């Protein structure tokens, strides 16, 4: 049914604003291996849509307590933060005789694909969401133990 | 320069001195009660004294109100902000009706920040310690402070800087033949890129030099600029932090509106009082026209209740040309203006009359200036008799493809037969009501 | 400043003497008299905070001070109770259910204080010493009673050298946080150097020893709690106001999370304030709810306000006084307000005038009085600035009756407008 | 040969508003026959139109079903032609799930206005021989040798790593970003092809004398690109999938100070377009009544309606009123009339789309068939046309003949025989 | 051996090449008219020279327009695109109901295309990582050596592939594929090395729809950014598709048709039971249809001239708004009659494999005449079963009052309710 | 669980500096490894959410889910 990789004029990826592209494009099988592609991606030159984008301020004040008499923002935090969900799962893992390979392989470049993304911020999302399982009260208790 | 508007004519209410109305200023004819009240109201707002005061104009169908408020915030000028609003705007599929219009209401507060600042510039020419062995112990290898000869097309000098600020600069890229932006008073430092005189010779330089700095270095003048705090609320609600995961989360997901809490509205409030009593900011209040009033629900009235005994509330002002009609919302009651009767207790109300045909003499001969189209005077009394019968728009529409029909024949003005030819290709409120019969 | 001169800036509380007898001019007040009388009771049952639940309605003629009587009980509560005043029309959302939102505003309304035991120091920036190579830092302190000298920790070199505090400054370090905060520059410490760098004020050196304990109280609402605990991150939320169907196994959590923190002496509950404008505007299904949202424990005291009589419920056909399902009406009481009195609008319209600072005529007041009554209140309200603004056209400071009725007839009144209306009934079209 | 994704529509016979040049409107013209009156009116709101010198303009289009009130609209669409900002919609787009209908309107507005803008690039190509990796050092041997020509050149850092991360190779023709310094990648030169190596990669020979030159660029695009543009991080691919969703206020209030500010600066020129809805009887109250001042903002490209109703009541209330329109914005508006053809308009019509389906038919069929399209309906003769013309395919026969005519009749009914036959048969089908 | 369904019976139309209808054929009978009426319509979609065409189909209950769509279908054959859908599932809360109308306007149209392409499989045991302008893989281990001209970053970039001795990959020149079948453990799936010169290919026919490219290109495939990484895990969601988008695919669809490649076939889009549609759906059509690219559309329906949905209060044939009538062809099924009952019963039973005594046939004729056609071929199987209980092969009378003695129609019922 | 969690600095530590900010607590009383039983309790509508959404796990897949 054909692979349809012509086409596309989507990507935007050679943004190329200009269609100066058309220059060239006017301009054994050495020929047809010129003019083929040369015709496969002058059909792509008329994605000029990305640059002549035409773009273009900072208060930041602060972000001001939310009523905590003073201090703020993580004493509150902090002392307000003790939920623990009654129950913990872990994710469903569906069970397959022998898999296809192609499969595999490609949820294995998936799983390659995630990290170094994710590395350089991978730790800062790690400090998050990680629902607290546990606390200890203080010998506050001691008041009245 | 602008296609011409539907109210480009107008230019100013045009009240004498004294408040009283000339017959005509800048576009105007007849209502002069109605111009004289609109003269009391912007002599309210620039009071600024009240708070919370509206409006309400009751005139027929052609709205000419539309006039009369543009005319009041074109003699209230720029140096007060003003927003315009139509009552679909209040049915919207994101947020709430009431949020819709707090938002509003809080979108026509303005502000003035005013803002000092000071910093020296220049191009680094030198570097050099202030040696001194003084300090107690060690070997005397110690600096007493740093001397910076710095240089603008001014001229160049050097300062006494801290031991302590040449560990900063190492921390920029500060190296001879670059400019710097020192903090007077606060000592931040900056490297904005190499002289650009190096770059003059250069044949190729992909990299992008600073030009030379000019002017005095000790000088960073006084920033200034103004906003709506429902600006503010925007920027500080949502925390901007574009780097971080939670940036690319946002832009994962599309752009919305949240319902903004009140909280941070009371906080706004607080920090921008300390900001004023501090003489550094400046708050500017504004004035609001909502149009078609009779659109809204009881919801919103109600809520207008609230939001209009508030002590923070603009001005606003409304319009309607709808008799005693029945609510919407509410099956059955009925009101002037689809208006309850106790949100019309609280109100002030002006109204405006029908317009004798003179008077439409004098606003279509307004409006041939404003086109800068010659007239016939047949055509002029034609015209009137038009309008006579029709209304004001039907008659003041005709001007254009008259002129043009004119300039097809060769002619410049436009007369007689011209306006019959008009007048049989369209037909008016009763013609058509008849072709339509 | 925010602020402006508002329709109930005058008022300032209650005027009630201590045995609630309601004093004829008090703190921008008068009238009503049993109206205030209640208003009294009902505030010391407030003080009084022992019991829950407890719900009371003022029904009236509209125009007549029910929000102005509101708006000075709400002033004389004070700014430590919780309040919180809302609009019916306002819990109709699309982001969550209704009874959502009845909840959010009861748990809102609610406070909670927590105290707790602090340590901290805090002194002169006597002398300081780091030693990058890790780094090695000695440091001393001061006060106006005595000296100190003190190792420096690594983190503790890392927080300061963040902070680049100079010496000789006065600054106060926690131990247990080990965060430090600038608190005024010292004589010494603002001396600097021949070099310019900056000018500034200066602040006393500390007393005492440099510890000091010292206890700090903090407090929150029950829905802020919810908010901040519910998602794990949901803080930011707080702001947005996203928070959507916070689940009832939070809320039960939580209640019994702080009622045990409650009996122990850690914190300190206190039962806030909720009034609701537009009573009326409620449908049938708010009603149900919160007929039994008073019985949890968590039950500020609720006010409501409406006029009406006899009217249809809404989102039915049945006729209620007040349109209020009988079923809340049995559990809970009415006060009424009666239409003013001649001299008492006399009275109200000379307090409004002081507020205006503007100060006129006594024909005019007569007259102006008089218009007032017959017409209404509100519309007098509306023409005291009104002819303030055109006397001072007039370049002259005593307002006269002939300036009120050029702007009388200037502004047409809803009789008048109705009366014109009628001049002409085709001018507006569904008539 | 080759089908064409266009085919034989309602309208295929119609080319353009043919009528004269002094707003005369032929008898017949490029398939534009009779309603003489409101071919004039529509030549000249037409040439008002190409002035462009008043907006916020409302024209109305009254009268009955099946009068090419849809043709004119077409006709003078064409006239207008291409690169000139026109708009047709239906009255049903407006309700969506995600926008109200306010944003809807705005949103077809911003649409409809249209704008051109030029820029000068001034960037710098060629051929590189070679480059030397600048060992640390930034001496690229920039040997951008075009076919007459050469130098050398320094070669920054950030050069250094993009002619790696891009992994160029020598001996190729790249253009290179005069203030960017972006390696706009093109492939090779013709070192190997007019050896040549054949692979996926893209081929180019070598250009030509100055390395930098200039180039001037113009664009256009209608306010609604701006605003999405200008939305959010990424606006185009919503664009590209549609799903954008309430631009804020503040955003197209920035953008039109913006826009002016290019404008009288001579580097940004407005281009006014035409929006046409049809069956705006099919829109709310909030629609009209938010018409009412959208026009009159300054930004107001005239607007073109359609209906035929009679006195109908306002949807959401139940006022009648003149095509079921609020008197309020009828004020705003014109009105433009039509009224049945005559035989001999019919019998032209017909041969023009005969003519357009490329068929051939005895006179004496055209006859019958206008007899029988002026009885029952334009529409139901059109669509005989074809259907005989097939028929008359089966018969291996050449010109169409009456019976051919009759025999289809009798094959399918119009709405009238249906109509009736359900009438007295209306107790066999389902509910009447 | 697949479930029997209602209208599997029925595989063509039964007209002679003339276009005249024999009686019964195909498994069809009866509506002769209608029969010819819809042939006819179908060579002009055959004709391909037309577009925006609108019939509508009124029947009383059950008078096979259900049949006849289908039967129009099965004349067409597979190489015409057929998209069935229904008139009440255009109501969801996705998006509007104009964009799902578009939307199956779209898939409606059909595009071909063709094209051949010289391949590279087989040989694959020696790999060099050989830094040359042309391939010096020295490629042969089962047939031949071949040698072509790729560059030195070509050869890097297939080693990219973690690419291993002797695992054929269909690395189709053009397409400088990586189709690696696998790898053998002697490196035991064996990549069978075939003979004959490693240059092959074959000719591919490939038919896509218009509306399938159009969501092809309306959002991104996620894998190609990596900022779209997570384009994957989104929930997927279906958004309007902005017009200029679909005009720009027309633009490009033209071009390749022009290259003498691409081949298109207009579809026809089948909308049941129209008279559940709305005001708003109606007006949408009328503008909708007019558009010169219009597929043709067939509908049906068998309501009276009831109120129209939503406009509460206004009645029109079929509830179609007049307008929307007037530009549409019409077509009508009239009733049967006995022996027609007799008939269809009789290729119902012959499908199903059934065997019935003829007394037994005709008393059952008598039966559904009382009360109906449908009713009466809905009891044709259990009778079956009972005689299956008994051993008795065929149907007799016996079984048939033992069914509709156990059974009640609407007909019956709806005197049992009183 | 895997939960992983920090109780502070040694109390073997409390005296190398004077003002180090982290706090200290003394080393546990008891063997590294120990079990205890516990009579928990639970709603089976918590067991059907906890499962619905896997806030459980730790794969980048789970994690942006
Ligand atoms: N409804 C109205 N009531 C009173 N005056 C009007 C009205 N409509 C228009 N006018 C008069 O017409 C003149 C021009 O107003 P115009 O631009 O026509 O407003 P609109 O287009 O909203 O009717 C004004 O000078 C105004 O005095
Ligand atoms: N007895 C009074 N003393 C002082 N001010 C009053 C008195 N009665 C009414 N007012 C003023 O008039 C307004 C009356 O409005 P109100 O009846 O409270 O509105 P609502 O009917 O919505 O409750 C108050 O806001 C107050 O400022
Ligand atoms: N004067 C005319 N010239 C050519 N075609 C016409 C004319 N009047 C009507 N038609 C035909 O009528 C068909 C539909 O007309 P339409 O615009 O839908 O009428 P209405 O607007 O009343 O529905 C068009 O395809 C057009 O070919
Ligand atoms: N001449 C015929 N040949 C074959 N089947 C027929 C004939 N006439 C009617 N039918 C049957 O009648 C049934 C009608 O079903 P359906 O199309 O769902 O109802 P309707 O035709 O009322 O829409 C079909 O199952 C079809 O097999």
């Amino acid at each position: 049914e054909n692979k349809i990789t012509r086409h596309e004029a989507e990507l935007l990826s050679k943004k190329k604003i200009p269609r100066k592209l058309m220059e060239e494009i006017s301009t054994e099988e050495k020929t047809r291996l010129l003019k083929e592609r040369l015709d496969q991606i002058y059909l792509v030159n008329e994605r000029r849509c990305s640059q002549a984008p035409v773009y273009g301020e900072s208060p930041s004040e602060l972000m001001l307590t939310l009523c905590r008499c003073g201090e703020s923002l993580q004493d509150v935090i902090d002392r307000v933060a003790f939920v623990i969900p009654p129950v913990v799962a872990a994710p469903p893992s569906l069970r397959v005789p022998r898999p296809p390979p192609l499969y595999s392989h490609r949820m294995r470049i998936l799983r390659q694909g995630l990290r170094e993304h994710a590395a350089p911020y991978f730790q800062q999302l790690r400090q998050t969401t990680a629902p607290r399982l546990l606390q200890f009260p203080e010998l506050r208790l001691v008041q009245f133990d | 320069t602008q296609r011409i508007a539907s109210h480009s004519h107008v230019k100013g209410l045009g009240l004498d001195e004294s408040g009283l109305a000339k017959q005509a200023a800048s576009g105007l004819v007849g209502q002069e009660n109605a111009r004289e009240a609109c003269g009391v109201i912007v002599e309210l707002i620039k009071s600024k004294k009240m708070a919370g005061r509206a409006v309400l104009l009751a005139g027929p169908p052609g709205t000419g109100k539309t006039a009369l408020a543009l005319a009041i915030a074109q003699e209230l000028g720029s140096k007060v902000p003003f927003c315009p609003m139509v009552g679909s705007e209040v049915y919207s599929t994101e947020i709430k009706k009431t949020e819709v219009l707090m938002e509003n209401f809080r979108r026509a507060i303005g502000l003035r920040i005013k803002e000092t600042k000071e910093v020296y510039e220049g191009e680094v020419t030198e570097l050099t310690p202030c040696e001194t062995e003084n300090p107690m112990g060690g070997y005397g290898k110690t600096i007493s402070h740093v001397i910076i000869g710095l240089k603008t097309a001014k001229g160049t000098k050097q300062l006494k800087l801290d031991p302590s600020i040449f560990e900063s600069l190492q921390k920029e890229r500060v190296e001879a033949g670059d400019v710097i932006y020192i903090e007077a008073n606060s000592g931040a430092v900056k490297r904005q890129g190499r002289c650009d005189t190096y770059a003059t010779e250069f044949d190729l330089e992909a990299e992008e030099y600073v030009p030379l700095p000019k002017g005095d270095v000790h000088k960073k003048k006084e920033i200034i600029q103004d906003v709506t705090l429902h600006d503010l609320d925007v920027a500080n609600a949502r925390p901007q932090g574009g780097q971080d995961i939670l940036s690319m989360m946002g832009q994962l997901m599309k752009p919305k509106k949240t319902e903004i809490t009140d909280k941070l509205r009371g906080e706004i409030n607080k920090v921008v009082n300390k900001y004023i009593d501090q003489g550094i900011a400046e708050l500017v209040p504004g004035v609001l026209f909502v149009d078609e009033v009779h659109m809204l629900d009881i919801e919103c009235f109600t809520y207008l209740h609230r939001a209009l005994e508030s002590s923070i509330a603009p001005i606003v002002i409304f319009a309607s040309n709808r008799g005693n009609c029945v609510i919407r919302g509410t099956e059955d009651i009925t009101s002037p203006h689809g208006i309850p009767l106790d949100l019309l207790d609280r109100v002030m109300i002006i109204r405006t009359m029908l317009y004798t045909p003179q008077e439409m003499k004098q606003i279509i001969k307004i409006r041939a200036q404003t086109e800068g189209i010659n007239i016939s005077e047949e055509a002029l009394n034609h015209l009137g008799e038009i309008g006579t019968k029709t209304t004001l728009r039907y008659s003041v529409q005709l001007l254009t493809p008259a002129n043009l029909l004119a300039k097809i024949n060769g002619k410049d003005s436009i007369e007689k037969e011209h306006v019959e030819e008009i007048s049989e290709l369209f037909y008016d409120a009763k013609s058509s009501a008849k072709i339509l019969a | 400043r925010i602020e402006r001169i508002g329709a109930h800036s005058h008022i300032r509380g209650l005027g009630l003497d201590d045995a609630l007898e309601p004093r004829q001019a008090s703190q921008g007040m008068v009238g009503q008299l049993a109206a205030r009388r209640a208003a009294g009771v009902v505030l010391e049952m407030i003080r009084e905070g022992k019991i829950a639940g407890r719900a009371v309605l003022i029904a009236g003629q509209p125009g007549t001070g029910k929000t102005a009587i509101a708006m000075g009980m709400a002033q004389a509560l004070g700014p430590d109770t919780p309040f919180t005043a809302i609009a019916g029309s306002e819990i109709f959302s699309l982001e969550m259910s209704k009874t959502e939102a009845l909840t959010q505003a009861f748990r809102r309304s609610i406070g909670v204080r927590i105290k707790e035991e602090t340590e901290i120091i805090e002194g002169e920036v006597v002398e300081i010493q780091i030693d990058r190579p890790s780094k090695v830092g000695k440091l001393t302190l001061k006060t106006t009673e005595m000296e100190t000298i003190y190792d420096l920790g690594t983190k503790m070199i890392e927080s300061l050298t963040k902070d680049k505090v100079q010496a000789g400054d006065v600054i106060t370090i926690d131990k247990a946080t080990g965060k430090i905060s600038k608190l005024g520059r010292s004589f010494t410490r603002a001396r600097d150097y021949d070099a310019m760098g900056s000018q500034t004020k200066f602040v006393q050196c500390p007393d005492g020893e440099l510890q000091k304990r010292k206890e700090v109280v903090h407090t929150v609402s029950l829905h802020e709690i919810d908010v901040i605990n519910s998602r794990t991150q949901g803080f930011l939320a707080l702001f947005s106001g996203d928070t959507g169907e916070i689940k009832s196994e939070v809320r039960e959590q939580i209640n019994a999370k702080v009622a045990e923190w409650r009996e122990e002496g850690k914190a300190e509950i206190i039962p806030g304030v909720l009034f609701i404008d537009e009573v009326h505007m409620l449908d049938i299904e708010s009603f149900s709810f919160l007929n039994r949202a008073l019985e949890s424990d968590m039950a500020p005291v609720l006010i409501m306000a409406t006029n009406r009589g006899i009217t249809r419920i809404r989102g039915t056909s049945y006729q209620s006084p007040h349109g209020i399902p009988i079923d809340l009406l049995d559990r809970l009481l009415i006060v009424s307000t009666t239409p003013y009195s001649e001299k008492d609008t006399k009275q109200i319209l000379r307090i409004r005038c002081e507020e205006e600072d503007v100060e006129m005529s006594e024909d005019a007041y007569t007259v102006l009085t008089r218009i007032g009554l017959e017409t209404s209140l509100r519309y007098a309200i509306q023409l005291i600035t009104a002819a303030s603004l055109v006397c001072r056209k007039r370049k002259g400071t005593e307002v006269q009756v002939d300036d009120i009725k050029r702007v009388y007839s200037l502004f047409l009144d809803e009789s008048r407008s109705t009366q014109y209306m009628k001049e002409y009934q085709d001018a507006f079209l569904f008539n």
